[PDB]
């Protein structure tokens, strides 16, 4: 529960500006006053978001399918351990 | 280029391989084509390799052709060495 209410909590403060309190004045007159010119502030939204290439996108993608293909063998594994598997053999 | 493929054999196939190749120091011979079986011993080579601790190549696979049995002969020969071999697929 704490680190869900602390991401939660985090994913919308995180996008405060470092400028102190008695460094808010240039804060101000970059964006503030640039505000007025346009009907939606269009400002680059901070996250921790990454675009994707195809090639990282294509190496990843079969890097998981074969540790999924690690992973399901492991279950079947698994799925042998239960005595429930035994008691209907 | 006469071959055919169904499911519960090539996991067979490619099981054995990664289990004999990436155990001890096994060398693994076969000839030089991408064909049937002959293609997925390969493919299995690099689905094991994409994922491998010590990276790089952790096998040595080795492939056997006849000179008169290659496509792309014009560029591969050169009088002492330049190095770069190039073999577009």
């Amino acid at each position: 529960i704490w680190k869900f209410q602390r991401h939660d909590l985090i994913e919308e403060y995180h996008g405060r500006p470092a400028a102190p309190p008695p460094f808010i004045l240039l804060s101000h007159l970059q964006l503030f006053i640039k505000r007025v010119v346009l009907k939606t502030p269009a400002k680059r939204h901070k996250q921790l978001k990454n675009k994707l290439e195809k090639n990282e996108e294509a190496a990843l993608l079969s890097w998981e399918i074969y540790l999924k293909e690690n992973y399901l063998q492991n279950r079947q594994f698994q799925q042998k351990q239960r005595p429930e598997q035994k008691i209907e053999d | 280029k006469n071959f055919n493929m169904k499911p519960r054999l090539k996991s067979i196939f490619r099981r054995g391989l990664v289990k004999v190749a990436q155990t001890t120091g096994a060398w693994i011979i076969t000839g030089g084509s991408h064909t049937g079986v002959m293609k997925q011993v390969g493919e299995a080579v690099r689905d094991f390799s994409l994922s491998s601790s010590y990276k790089e190549g952790e096998l040595i696979t080795i492939g056997v052709a006849t000179w008169g049995t290659v496509h792309r002969r014009e560029g591969l020969i050169h009088p002492t060495g330049s190095f770069p071999a190039e073999y577009i697929l």
